[PDB]
RNA sequence: AAAUUAUAUUAUAUUAUAUUUAUUCAUAUAAUUAAUAGGAUAAUAUUUGUAGUUUUUGAUACCAUGAUAAGGAUUAUAAAUUGAAAGUGUUAAUAUCAUAAUCAAAAUUUAUUAUUUAUAUUAAAUAUGUAUGUGUAGAUAAAAUA
């Protein structure tokens, strides 16, 4: 089990770095600029009384 | 984050955790005529779903402006 | 889900006589509907231990 | 078994036989090595002023026996039918008895006789390192030497497959290797004798020492070359596979003829009844008890008396 | 018992019959003939309308809007030569205005011949529609679009007769006509597609016309069809930096089509994941079309580093298809709005990689596995790929044996069993008893039995030694 | 005959049987 | 007649003398045979008392095993360590049913005046005289008539 946990952790490290880099390249595009979703804007203005 | 989202003032959104177990055999019960009832035994033995929620997440404002969970709540 | 798919297929290249099980703790939005489950007063005739 | 050609693969009777014999597996389970559990020790069978016979029964899962003759004077020992799943008790016995192993007698070269032969020669030569051990055998068994691998195929003896047999190496009867001028552990084995089928009571013997003579007798039927040992001074007949307790050898194997087995049983009638016959398999008997109580010899002599010109006797189920 | 293989997959049915593939090919051929018949009927109706308006109305001059609608319907069906004298007469009569020129130039891109080339010729590949529409007179329709652009600019300079030295270049009509010119030049051959960001964009800059979002989207689509991805990503980075509230899904479709054409499929996955993350602008069925076609193009791609030693490697990317389809069910993109060829490939990858819980309880029965074996044995010549043929960073001098007491905790059962006669001169070093060194389950009893047997044979050997050496 | 436990328990060779043989769905029931 | 090998610790036992019970034993019994068959989200087979009948449960022997007891030698020249403890050889007696033609002891279940050993019940008796085992057991923390 110790030699398997070295085989799987090395596998999930290279896979998990590739997936997070795919999410980091999308987040840095979402921070450069984007248009606000009208359904997202409607979710904030949904309550009757605010704070 | 999956799950439905309520926009009406009578629908509160609770961010909650769900814990569950997936188990599939790959050594002996991977396939043969026993594989069905063994997989059903593994699934029904792992039937537990743990639904967790912080009370601090419940202390937000509702759609009507009043707080959802106060001190006495 | 790309990582959950890649995590589930570790079971196909495991070691000899070595199996695995998976645990997943994810966040999921829950709606408490105040119309299906309303907050009402106590009834006039209350319930007892005989119920 | 045999080579899977096109006709054997397109036959449904082959799959029917492999289902009937072995069930749903279809593959025969081999003859495995006896483990270190359920293994007995070496017994001293006979003690005499001339020789000592030390043996071990059921040393294989073929249910064969392993015997060694010890000369009390010259301190020389002689293994006959060297097939033991553990030839480490025998090397320790030889080393603790201060004995020298000089030859190994082979009755015939079936797999129940030569399975651990390279192990015997290697371990006993390694103990001699702290002149090599010769092999005495009949050249007709050459046809059973070449099928040692195939017999190791069918009986599951995979670790003894890729082993050059010492009877196949170059002896003094063979041409020599012309090696490059710029080794002799395997290139030439000077200690090797080939027994002749013309066996007589005059000169067909081995001088074991101290006036003890071992007359080898050519007796086919279970093999093309099958050599019994006869010691008339000790009344001991190492029969090998020709004669057992209440039964004789098989003929339902290749190069085995029933009338050769009948002639081999007929050339045994001049020995006295108190000669202890020592078989390759099972319990030992006497030749008088086999003249009185063995049905194969009764059938052989009855067919000879009623007038059969070609008397054919032999077992079809028994010891290999 | 003989062991079963745990790295061999469960035998399951993932494939179609020869009859089902033949019926799929037959039905797709019938749909292609139906689309060809529809386009030929519509083109015959348009030509009959033109012959009626040219024969019966020989001297009666038609109203200008009937001739404008006839020229639009002629140019939309790929009949550009029958429409240009109508446009010359309408421009000579000064009946055309700002919107009518853009309507004519947009009709010159032929969006009725494009539907036939889509459904019949290109096999519903939307990049192949741009690649195949350049064959039906790309250079001549490009020259007519340039001529109608010059006609439009002359009529815009007429119609604008303060901002006097900055007209009509500052108006919305000039930008609309330039967008129509770019949209028509995308339809033509490769020279005009390459000239859209080269010559047309520099001419629009030198003329002083302010672009719109469709201008940048058509320039990005031209760079996508060229295969130049760094410039298209630069244009979308410019749009993300400055005018971010105006970006529509056509720029994402341009990047998806371009990274599909440049065969950089990881960028296609990155763009699709970004579009799922932001959820605005909404994903059209063209987004799912381009992304699933990029997936099918990457999965059918052969590799050369393992040199096909066991099987094809990229087929596992079809396992991404049951994920992304579920994302479409979250994105509101209907999966029935996919083309029939792509739906065939998606159902292929779905029956290769998808199972439900009810099938997963029954798919490993021995009946189905042995039926798989019997079907491979009987007719495997029909379906087989081969039958066709401390902390280490602060550690430098490691402290050893730091008085950690191993006698407080309990590890007393450390017994080991060694073979008898390791240094004995009578017991040989090499032997079959070396195989006793690898045995774990019954180790103690095997070592005791071997030691007892070796002691007994050594005692018997020395006893026979003493008896023989004392008897003589 | 077996695999020893001190040996590395790696996968010996991968098996691509479902991608070499694509089987159509065939059940005895309609 | 020394050195100590020695384990040592404490308790029990019987037809007093008769009665109920856990097992044992007696005599009544029930139970019997064989072989597969895929069903929602799958591009179309309607299907399963169908292909099985003279089906399998059938070789306990006289092999050369192995346990028992007994004697040998090597190491301590240190006051440190939680801890100065570990490996290597010979003789007597006892004993040896596996290459063959079967079948239900306690394979095995259940019950009745009846056979035991145990289970607890179980008492009178000073006229005189009086009643000593081998063993079975639990964890194991004293020592000189040879
Ligand atoms: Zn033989
Ligand atoms: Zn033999």
């Amino acid at each position: 089990v110790m030699k398997l946990a070295e085989d799987v952790c090395m596998f999930l490290k290279d896979v998990g770095r590739q997936i997070v880099e795919e999410k980091l390249v999308a987040v840095r595009r979402l921070l450069q600029g984007g248009a606000v979703d009208p359904e997202l804007l409607a979710a904030f203005n949904c309550a009757r009384a605010g704070p | 984050r999956i799950g439905p989202i309520g926009l009406e003032p009578h629908q509160f959104n609770v961010p909650a955790e769900l814990g569950f177990v997936e188990q599939y055999d790959n050594l002996q019960y991977k396939r043969y005529d026993w594989q069905g009832w063994y997989q059903r035994m593994l699934d029904v033995h792992n039937r537990n779903v743990s639904l967790r929620c912080r009370i601090c997440d419940l202390q937000r404002l509702d759609g009507n402006g009043v707080q959802f969970v106060d001190m006495q709540t | 889900t790309e990582f959950e798919k890649r995590m589930y297929d570790i079971r196909h290249w495991l070691h000899r006589q070595t199996s695995c099980e998976f645990h997943t703790i994810y966040r999921r939005n829950v709606i408490h509907d105040s119309a299906v489950f309303p907050t009402e007063h106590d009834p006039a005739t209350p319930t007892t231990h005989e119920h | 078994s045999y080579t899977p050609n096109l006709t054997s693969l397109t036959n449904q009777v082959n799959r029917s036989e492999r289902l009937r014999k072995w069930g749903s597996a279809g593959v025969p389970p081999g003859v495995p090595r006896i483990p270190r559990l359920e293994a007995k020790g070496i017994a001293i069978l006979h003690e005499s002023p001339k020789v000592i016979l030390a043996g071990r029964s059921r040393c294989n899962n073929f249910d064969s026996n392993q015997y060694m003759l010890i000369n009390k004077a010259t301190k020389r020992c002689l293994l006959v039918d060297a097939s033991d799943d553990w030839p480490d008790d025998w090397a320790a016995f030889i080393g603790a008895s201060d004995l020298t192993l000089t030859h190994v007698f082979l009755t015939h070269c079936h797999i129940d006789n030569i399975i651990n032969l390279n192990a015997f020669l290697t371990i006993c030569g390694s103990r001699q390192k702290q002149d090599e051990i010769g092999v005495m055998w009949c050249p007709a068994e050459e046809c059973w030497v070449q099928n040692f691998k195939r017999s190791c195929e069918r009986y599951g003896r995979f670790e003894e497959m890729h082993q050059v047999l010492p009877m196949m190496c170059r002896s003094l009867y063979t041409p020599q290797h012309l090696v490059d001028p710029v080794r002799n552990a395997r290139h030439l084995r000077r200690n090797d004798v080939l027994l002749s089928a013309a066996t007589n009571r005059a000169t067909s013997f081995i001088d074991f020492g101290n006036g003890v003579l071992l007359y080898y007798i050519f007796s086919p039927g279970h093999s093309p070359g099958h050599m019994m040992l006869h010691i008339p001074t000790e009344r001991i007949l190492f029969s090998g596979d020709l004669l057992f307790f209440n039964k004789v050898g098989r003929v339902d194997l290749p190069w085995a003829t029933g009338v050769r087995l009948a002639e081999s049983l007929r050339l045994l009638e001049a020995l006295p009844d108190n000669t202890v016959v020592v078989p390759g398999h099972g319990r030992m008997t006497t030749l008088g008890r086999e003249r009185r109580e063995n049905k194969a010899l009764q059938q052989c002599y009855q067919r000879q008396e009623i007038g059969k010109q070609e008397v054919s006797v032999g077992f079809n189920e028994g010891y290999l | 018992r003989k062991p079963q293989n745990q790295w061999e997959g469960v035998y399951y049915y993932s494939g179609i019959t020869k009859r089902q593939r033949h019926l799929i090919l037959l039905h797709r051929k019938r749909e292609r003939e139906a689309h060809m018949r529809s386009f030929n009927i519509s083109r015959a109706s348009v030509l009959q309308r033109l012959e009626q308006l040219s024969g019966d109305r020989k001297q009666e001059s038609l109203p200008p809007h009937v001739r404008l609608d006839l020229a639009v319907r002629l140019a939309q069906h790929g009949l550009y030569q029958q429409a240009t004298p109508i446009v010359d007469e309408l421009h000579h009569q000064k009946a055309l205005h700002a919107g009518h020129y853009a309507l004519l130039i947009n009709a010159l891109a032929c969006p009725r011949l494009g539907q036939r080339i889509l459904h019949c010729d290109a096999q519903c590949d939307p990049a192949l529609t741009y690649k195949l529409l350049g064959d039906e007179n790309g250079e001549e329709r490009a020259q007519e679009a340039y001529r109608w652009f010059d006609l439009a600019l002359t009529s815009l300079a007429v119609d604008c007769g303060h901002f006097v030295p900055y007209l009509p270049q500052g108006t919305a009509a000039a930008s609309h006509i330039t967008n129509a010119l770019m949209r028509t030049l995308l339809t033509c051959g490769y020279t005009h597609v390459a000239a859209i960001p080269d010559s047309v964009y520099d001419r629009m800059g030198s003329m002083g016309i302010s672009p719109t979002i469709s201008t940048y989207e058509l320039v990005m689509l031209a760079l996508s069809l060229q295969g130049n991805m760094v410039e298209a990503e630069s244009i979308l980075s410019f749009l993300r930096s400055h005018h971010s509230e105006h970006i529509t899904v056509e720029s994402f479709n341009a990047l998806l089509l371009g990274h599909r054409e440049a065969r950089q499929f990881d960028c296609c996955d990155a763009i699709w994941q970004e579009l799922v993350d932001r959820r605005w602008p909404r994903a059209s069925p063209l987004t799912a079309e381009l992304y699933l076609r990029s997936i099918m193009d990457h999965a059918n791609t052969p590799t050369s580093e393992p040199l096909q030693s066991f099987a094809n490697i990229n087929v596992v990317e079809k396992k991404k298809v049951p994920l992304v389809l579920a994302q479409m069910d979250e994105l509101g993109v209907p999966r029935t709005h996919l083309s029939r060829v792509l739906m065939d490939e998606v159902e292929d990858s779905l029956r290769k990689f998808q199972t439900y819980r009810s099938r997963f309880y029954e798919w490993g029965r021995a009946v189905k596995q042995f039926d798989f074996i019997e079907f491979r044995r009987r007719n495997g010549w029909l379906y087989d790929l081969h039958l066709m043929k401390g902390d280490i960073y602060y550690d430098d001098t490691r402290g050893l044996h730091d008085r950690s007491p191993t006698w407080m905790n309990e590890v007393p059962e450390t017994r080991y069993d060694r073979l008898y006669g390791v240094n004995h001169p009578d017991i040989a070093k090499i032997g079959i008893r070396r195989h006793l060194n690898v045995e774990y389950v019954n180790r103690k009893e095997v070592v005791e039995r071997d030691a007892a047997l070796m002691k007994k044979t050594l005692s018997s050997g020395r006893r026979l030694r003493h008896r023989v050496e004392s008897s003589r | 005959y077996h695999w020893h436990y001190n040996l590395p328990q790696g996968m010996e060779r991968p098996h691509s049987v479902n991608r070499t043989f694509a089987a159509p769905f065939q059940s005895n029931h309609s």
